[PDB]
């Protein structure tokens, strides 16, 4: 059982696993598993925080971590170079006008 | 009230929009972005409808030049959407592409004649092809991200946000995108011991849309092809000819591939996954569906040309939703199946 680790699934379940049984298996346990249901109306289905890449970090709440020492740094550096040198390849085709003065 | 709020902050983000853009709406959002509906004036044209699309500014530089790239080198042909400009302050990128007026997949979904099924897989394929003939893996390949408009007959893919380059991609950004295990007598068993629960994870691309991924995708293959987009194709044909959107509804990856073995059946998904190196046990087999019985009892046979769906219908889809991303049909094939006749 759970104190060593050591059992069979509970039914019902899927199981997968890499073939070379290098990698840690994962498991679907539920109470019922998927069934179509004909009889619901359709369309509907017969079955019927996050991290930032700039920074390299973790974050609980998103505006929160814009407005960090790390993020802010990253948002005003030279890193967008790449993103720029495409822009410059692009026409601009708008009309923009004057701001408005009151 | 709180699209206002976050219209109001969009101008404050990038306020160079504020003097070419009048922001009137929100219409799209995902993980990665918001999409907005924008009125712009052209130099030497008419008044434009713009669609403004608002990349999180947790992206990384290199992931939004990918971005662009793949919507500059593959993009404004063939049904993929192209850019017009792209406006930039610090880490807040807004992409302006044109705006194509589109209905809305649920809403269409059982107004829709079987001819214009075709015609809107046959608009699919061609988009698909284009992409995969740059090596762009779109990824997340979805109805909300393949614009429809029926009137026009007009279509576009959209959404490069989380692509990936296969390995002999021509979109050149895209190959920069971002306790040693013992084996244990419990493969292919329903057993657990402590040697497979200690080890690592196994880690491979999974970025979509939940009801769309592979079941390679699904079960951590980390050698992932365009077939998986192809895949995805075949779940839009599956929801036009069983009338369900969505048609798969799972919280997880492994509930969304138990659906896709009460489709496509336990034995024939365990036996495809063995092709690319993952042993999958089932508690209880479940048998394949016949593809026509399911769908025509799912959408009720009607009007539409729908009393009469012809065999080719089903047998593409059989082929999209193949098991084994190896033999799985490809876009430029597609464009060559006879559900496709008298259309070139
Ligand atoms: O990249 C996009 N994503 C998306 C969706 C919304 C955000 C996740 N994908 N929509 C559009 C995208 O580009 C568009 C161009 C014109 C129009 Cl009308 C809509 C879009
Ligand atoms: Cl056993
Ligand atoms: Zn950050
Ligand atoms: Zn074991």
């Amino acid at each position: 059982g759970p104190g060593t680790r050591t059992g069979r699934l509970k039914k019902p379940f899927v199981k997968v696993e890499d073939m070379s049984q290098l990698y840690r298996p994962f498991y679907l346990q539920l109470t019922n598993m998927p069934f179509i249901n004909y009889s619901i109306q359709k369309p509907c289905s017969p079955f019927d925080k996050g991290y930032c890449e700039c920074c390299l970090q973790k974050y609980e709440d998103l505006e929160t971590h814009l407005l960090s020492e790390q993020h802010r740094n990253f948002a005003q550096s030279n890193q967008y170079q790449v993103v720029d040198d495409i822009v410059s390849k692009l026409v601009f085709d708008f009309v923009e006008y004057e701001k408005d003065t009151p | 009230a709180g699209v206002k709020k976050d219209i109001e902050k969009l101008y404050e983000a990038v306020p160079q929009l504020s003097n070419v853009f009048k922001i009137e709406d929100k219409i799209g959002e995902g993980t990665f972005s918001s999409v907005y509906l924008a009125t712009a004036q052209l130099q030497v044209g008419p008044e434009e409808k713009i669609a403004l699309k608002h990349l999180i500014p947790t992206s990384h530089p290199i992931r939004i030049a990918a971005e662009l790239q793949c919507l500059t080198v593959a993009g404004g042909q063939d049904n993929v959407m192209g850019v017009k400009y792209c406006f930039r302050k610090n880490d807040h990128v807004v992409i302006a592409m044109p705006y194509l007026e589109h209905e809305s997949f649920l809403d269409i979904l059982n107004s829709l004649s079987f001819q214009e099924v075709r015609e809107y897989m046959l608009n699919l394929f061609k988009a698909l092809k284009r992409i995969h003939q740059f090596g762009i893996v779109h990824r997340d390949v979805k109805p909300s991200n393949f614009l429809y408009n029926r009137r026009l007959k007009k279509y576009a893919l959209v959404d490069f946000g989380l692509a990936q380059g296969t390995h002999d991609t021509k979109i050149e950004l895209l190959k920069f995108v971002q306790p040693a295990s013992l084996t244990c007598d419990c493969y292919a068993t329903d057993k657990v011991c402590s040697i497979c629960l200690s080890r690592r994870q196994q880690v491979a691309p999974r970025a979509g849309t939940p009801g769309f991924r592979a079941p390679e995708v699904l079960t951590k293959c980390p050698n992932q092809t365009t077939a998986i987009d192809m895949w995805s194709a075949g779940v839009i044909f599956l929801s036009l000819l069983s009338g369900r959107y969505p048609f798969y509804k799972a919280s997880d990856d492994l509930t969304a591939l138990a659906q896709i073995m009460t489709i496509r059946g336990s034995r024939e998904t365990i036996q495809a996954a063995k092709t690319f190196g993952k042993s999958i046990l089932c508690s209880k087999e479940v048998p394949a569906q016949d593809l026509r019985k399911l769908c025509e009892r799912l959408r009720g046979a009607g009007a539409g040309g729908w009393n009469e769906v012809p065999d080719e219908a089903y047998d593409l889809l059989d082929k999209l939703l193949d098991l084994n991303p190896a033999s799985r049909i490809t876009a430029e094939e597609a464009l060559l199946h006879p559900f496709f006749k008298d259309m070139s």
